[PDB]
RNA sequence: CCGGCCGGGAACUCAAAGGAGACUGCCAGUGAUAAACUGGAGGAAGGUGGGGAUGACGUCAAGUCAUCAUGGCCCUUACGACCAGGGCUACACACGUGCUACAAUGGCGCAUACAAAGAGAAGCGACCUCGCGAGAGCAAGCGGACCUCAUAAAGUGCGUCGUAGUCCGGAUUGGAGUCUGCAACUCGACUCCAUGAAGUCGGAAUCGCUAGUAAUCGUGGAUCAGAAUGCCACGGUGAAUAC
RNA sequence: AAUGCCCCGUUA
């Protein structure tokens, strides 16, 4: 099953199959299924092509993988080009929301780097 | 002619009223299978009526408050035992040997300063 | 604490009690969902102009006997140390060492 | 009817005060309900007893506010001004409520 | 420091509360502050009078202050002037009509605070702390206290290394709870710093 | 402990069959106080094992416990200038508890899907003298036999 | 973020100063300490010297910064590297 | 009006308030005719019935001159006082204490049962309406066994997931917002959408606990305009083992 | 019948 320019798990239920898309969570997927008039537990394998076309129309009405890539990249680039606090944090690899950094910032700082 | 009894547990309190009948049960305007949806609760509330074979001779209108399912079950058992005392006055030794008249005083222990709980101390370390 | 800090807190509470009404009605007209945009703008501007010490959120609760800002107890108005010493001396009515 | 709510930190004091109240009531008026005892408040406090640093050393105080309620259902003219003239001990808060 | 306050631990069983009044959370704090200020002013004003204990009770918007002292003739001075001045000033302080009562406490050698203030005056006038403690204990046991302990601490005799001494006579049980333990303390401000003093007086067990 | 020996606390038998042994087994299997879940699991697995191997739940459980039951454990003595791993006999309560513990541990280690299935498979294997439970039993027996030179 | 209904916050003195500056057409560093004020479209083309502790750092206001605050562009903690 | 509702009833839970009771009291044995120990008859509790408070002489010249008080020393157009902003939240790194997880005794959706202990007047804040939501408008009652906070959760029954770094994990990040507060960039909390790191039980070593304890599950309060996974309290389920 | 071990600066 190919949707929004990407394949889709065939054996998984419709909800998780759609969540597999970049830009669609459980709630957005449930809304897609409701708008398409399909059960949340119907496997994509047993589905017909018209339902898949409706799902394509709905995901097109919403935003998709490459669109989100571009939006996020452009936002981060605008930030780090303005040189605001958030852009500085982004470029330096440190947390942005204002977390502590004297310890316990591994998600952004990557693994530990011993001093030598 | 109803015989009354009071049972108590951790935080529960059960009023038991017994009348000679067919042996039906009513807990808070419900049956035991509907109130105590647990086989252990059912067995413990039925215990004394099997200790002394009178499960089918006395109906009873029981009410209970406070505590959880097991606490309420123990309270109902204690109240049923007390009512059986008030009614017969001859099964006292049997229920004593069975261990039913002793009101369980195993109350929940409080939390003390310097401890994570009643007895658990925080993590200790020389360094 | 320092006499300067205590007098500072006194001035804070005095100015708060003074500008309470005006600040209150200004906040009211600002939060008013059925108010004009320009009126709310002017109200926010006047609130800005108003002194900062006039805000009840600016004053810190201090022990009425020593000025200690930490360990304050609203029920008594004293720090924990003074509360304990007064209780032991028998000055706080009804208060006694508890246990259960 | 009139309800009298007494409260105090002293058990014996509140008990003697409500006793005096019910006595004067049965004396002047008649048909006083009774001094029913209500649940008492237990306002607790924990205080670090050390000045600088001891987070495990802590005293635990508590104020016990005992509460009593009495009701008079046949209020005469003299009963009201009598209980109003009556000044009670220090440490007892009395609240009158008609109805 | 481990010992608990005797008055604090006995405040419910045998020993009573000094301040005895009821209040809600809205005025508890200001009531405490007014009581503190009243006690402060009284202790500051009548210091040459052997004031043992100032108790306060505020029933129905009227404060009543009872001063248990040993020199009532002094606290009153000329008959009807000093008490009235104190009543007026304390009423002004509290913002409430004031009433003043005096309680003559016999046997001033049996009060924890009076003995403490006496020792304080002694070792502020440079009397030997040992002699002061010994004579206090002797006077108490002579007047008939079933027990007495008195301890001094800090810069004893202008020493450079502070220490603590204590004299015990009779039977003063503190672990017991029904015992009548009148305990108090004071401090002297000498050229060499501060000297603290504590006094326990065991009158007798109270079987209530 | 040092001072005194203690008295044993009572354990309520199970409602389904009334076996104090099964009550102890479910109390060993439970975790975080979820006795309801433990009872459901043990009852399901026991019914499965029964309909599998014929004889009723009690017979299957007792034969499995007997096949897993040890008789001689090993302890440390540290008498004098030498330390000894002396073998010592086991008492009934101790060996029953050890059997139950080894069985539940083998079930936990087994990489099946459901805990009830794991427990049923382990019980069947033990009844037919298979599984890590009987494995550990044989290991401790061999260790005791090796250290049999101490008494 | 601040409440939408409340509107954007800006200091009265900063607003009056920027009004005077845009009316006068003077291209001078507008010194201020209001790092909390959010930028407005009237500030584009100007240069604001906002306090950052030690001194006032100058920032030239652009369009895409309007929805931001000058504290975002005035850093305070000077860090280079531990070694 | 099927709701103790509202007459009524004072029985019961419950609320205190005062009392009774548990003191080796009695029985048999051991013991040196003792202390005391063992066992049992009663009893709710049997041997300190459980828990708490209560912490001797003194040690560590232990901690606190930044709670407070205080000797001596030190500054007196500043080591005093006021104001704005920033910082106390930084970050190659190491350690301690905790929370969340690695999952199927589980996750998810539906329905549903059982508590205790506490706060409330610059406060708690029903109901109704709007908004997916945080919350917003109106807004009764409550100084409170009466009203609010406030729905307890684990559990139970049904269906699904079927051992997959996954419908586990939720960190990080982007976008739009709510509340407080003059003012949420440095630097609050929370909501919605999307994103979905590491982790697949953890080396040496090491910690807590003997029963309603551990383990687990939630609830409340002090601080507080706003701001806890911490602190202090309450209860539900509820073990194993001690030769 | 006798598997681990060695050390703590100066004055007071
Ligand atoms: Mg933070
Ligand atoms: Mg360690
Ligand atoms: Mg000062
Ligand atoms: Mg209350
Ligand atoms: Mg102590
Ligand atoms: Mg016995
Ligand atoms: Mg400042
Ligand atoms: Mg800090
Ligand atoms: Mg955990
Ligand atoms: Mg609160
Ligand atoms: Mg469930
Ligand atoms: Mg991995
Ligand atoms: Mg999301
Ligand atoms: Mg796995
Ligand atoms: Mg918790
Ligand atoms: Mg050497």
């Amino acid at each position: 099953a190919r949707i929004a320019g990407i394949n889709i798990p065939d054996h998984k239920h419709a909800v998780i199959a759609l969540t597999s898309i970049y830009g669609v969570g459980k709630t957005r997927s449930k809304a897609i299924l409701a708008a398409a008039g399909i059960a949340e537990d119907v496997k994509i394998s047993e589905l017909s092509e018209g339902q898949i076309d409706t799902l394509r129309d709905e995901v097109a009405k919403f935003v998709v993988e490459g669109d989100l890539r571009r939006e996020i990249s452009m936002s981060i680039k605008r930030l780090m080009d303005l040189g605001c606090y958030r852009g500085l944090r982004h470029r330096r690899g440190l947390p942005v929301r204002g977390q502590r950094t004297k310890t316990n910032a591994r998600t952004r700082k990557g693994p530990r780097k011993p001093i030598k | 002619n109803q015989y009354y009894g009071t049972g108590r547990r951790k935080s529960s309190a059960a009023r038991v009223f017994i009348k000679p009948g067919n042996g039906k049960i009513v807990i808070n305007q419900r049956s035991l299978e509907q109130y105590f949806g647990r086989e252990t609760a059912r067995m413990v509330v039925r215990q004394p009526l099997e200790l002394v074979d009178m499960v089918e001779k006395l109906d009873l209108y029981i009410t209970v408050k406070g505590g959880g399912i097991s606490g309420q079950a123990g309270a109902i058992r204690h109240g049923i035992t007390r009512a059986l005392m008030e009614y017969d006055e001859s099964l006292r030794s049997e229920l004593r040997k069975a261990g039913f008249v002793t009101r369980d005083a195993r109350q929940v222990e409080r939390k003390k300063v310097g401890l994570r709980k009643a007895r658990r101390r925080p993590q200790f370390s020389k360094r | 604490a320092k006499q300067s800090m205590k007098a500072r807190e006194v001035k804070r509470v005095a100015l708060a009690d003074k500008y309470f009404a005006k600040r209150a009605e200004l906040k009211a007209i600002i939060s008013d969902v059925n108010a004009s945009d320009e009126d709310r703008w002017n109200a926010v501007l006047k609130l800005q102009t108003l002194p900062r010490d006039s805000s009840p959120s600016r004053q810190r609760n201090r022990c009425r006997q020593t000025g200690r800002p930490h360990g304050f107890l609203r029920k008594f108005g004293l720090s924990r140390i003074k509360v304990r010493e007064a209780a032991m001396r028998g000055e706080i009515p009804g208060l006694k060492k508890a246990s259960w | 009817r009139i309800r009298i709510r007494l409260k105090a930190f002293d058990h014996r004091l509140i008990d003697q005060a409500t006793a005096e109240i019910v006595e004067t009531a049965k004396r002047t008026g008649a048909q006083v309900r009774g001094p029913i005892p209500l649940p008492t408040r237990k306002e607790r406090f924990t205080v670090l007893i050390s000045p600088h640093v001891n987070k495990d050393a802590r005293d635990q105080y508590e104020i016990r506010t005992h509460l009593r309620l009495v009701d008079i259902v046949e209020p005469t003219e003299k009963t009201v001004d009598a209980l109003m003239r009556l000044d009670l001990a220090a440490g007892v808060d009395v609240q009158i409520s008609l109805g | 420091g481990q010992k608990v306050h005797p008055n604090g631990i006995r405040l419910g069983i045998v020993k009573p509360w000094n301040s005895t009044w009821f209040a809600n959370t809205k005025e508890f704090a200001d009531n405490l502050d007014s009581d503190f200020k009243v006690r402060q002013y009284l202790t500051k004003e009548l210091a040459k009078a052997s004031v043992s204990r100032i108790v306060i009770e505020r029933p129905a918007k009227s404060i009543r202050v009872t001063i248990h002292t040993a020199r009532p003739g002094i606290v009153i001075g000329k008959k009807g002037e000093d008490v009235e001045k104190l009543r007026k000033v304390v009423a002004d302080i509290a913002g409430v009509p004031a009433q003043i009562n005096i309680a003559e406490v016999r046997k001033p050698e049996l009060d924890a605070k009076l003995v403490a203030d006496s020792i304080t005056s002694q070792l502020e006038r440079r009397v030997m702390f040992r002699r002061a403690m010994k004579r206090a204990v002797q006077n108490a046991m002579r007047l008939g206290a079933k027990g007495i302990k008195v301890e001094v601490s800090g810069r004893l005799g202008g020493a450079e290394i502070a220490r603590t001494e204590w004299y015990r006579e009779g039977r003063v049980p503190l672990h017991t709870l029904r015992a009548d333990i009148d305990y108090n303390t004071s401090e002297a401000h000498t050229t060499y710093g501060v000297i603290g003093v504590k006094v326990w007086i065991f009158k007798g067990e109270i079987l209530g | 402990p040092r001072r005194r020996v203690i008295g044993q606390r009572k354990i309520l038998p199970d409602p389904k069959f009334g076996s104090e042994l099964l009550a102890k087994f479910v109390n060993i299997l439970m975790v975080d106080g979820k006795k309801s879940t433990a009872e459901s699991i043990v009852y399901s697995a026991l019914e499965t094992l029964a309909q599998r191997s014929g004889k009723s739940e009690l017979e299957a459980f007792e034969v499995a416990l007997e096949n897993v039951r040890p008789t001689v454990e090993v302890k440390s003595r540290r008498v004098g200038g030498s330390t000894y791993q002396v073998p010592v006999e086991v008492r009934p309560v101790r060996r029953n508890a050890l059997a139950m513990r080894w069985i539940v541990e083998a079930a936990r280690k087994r990489g099946d899907k459901s805990m009830a299935l794991r427990l049923a498979n382990e019980l069947s294997d033990a009844a037919e003298n298979k599984g890590t439970a009987v494995k550990k039993r044989e290991d401790v027996h061999r260790m005791a036999e090796a250290n049999k030179a101490f008494a | 973020p601040r409440s939408l209904k409340k509107g954007p916050f800006i200091d009265l003195h900063l607003l009056k100063k920027v009004e005077k500056a845009v009316e006068s057409g003077d291209k001078k560093p507008l010194r201020t300490w209001s790092r909390r004020s959010t930028i407005f479209p009237n500030m584009i083309g100007l240069t604001i010297a906002v306090h950052n502790g030690r001194q006032h750092v100058p920032v030239f206001v652009t369009d895409e910064m309007v929805g931001h605050k000058l504290g975002e562009f005035a850093p305070t903690r000077t860090y280079r590297g531990h070694a």
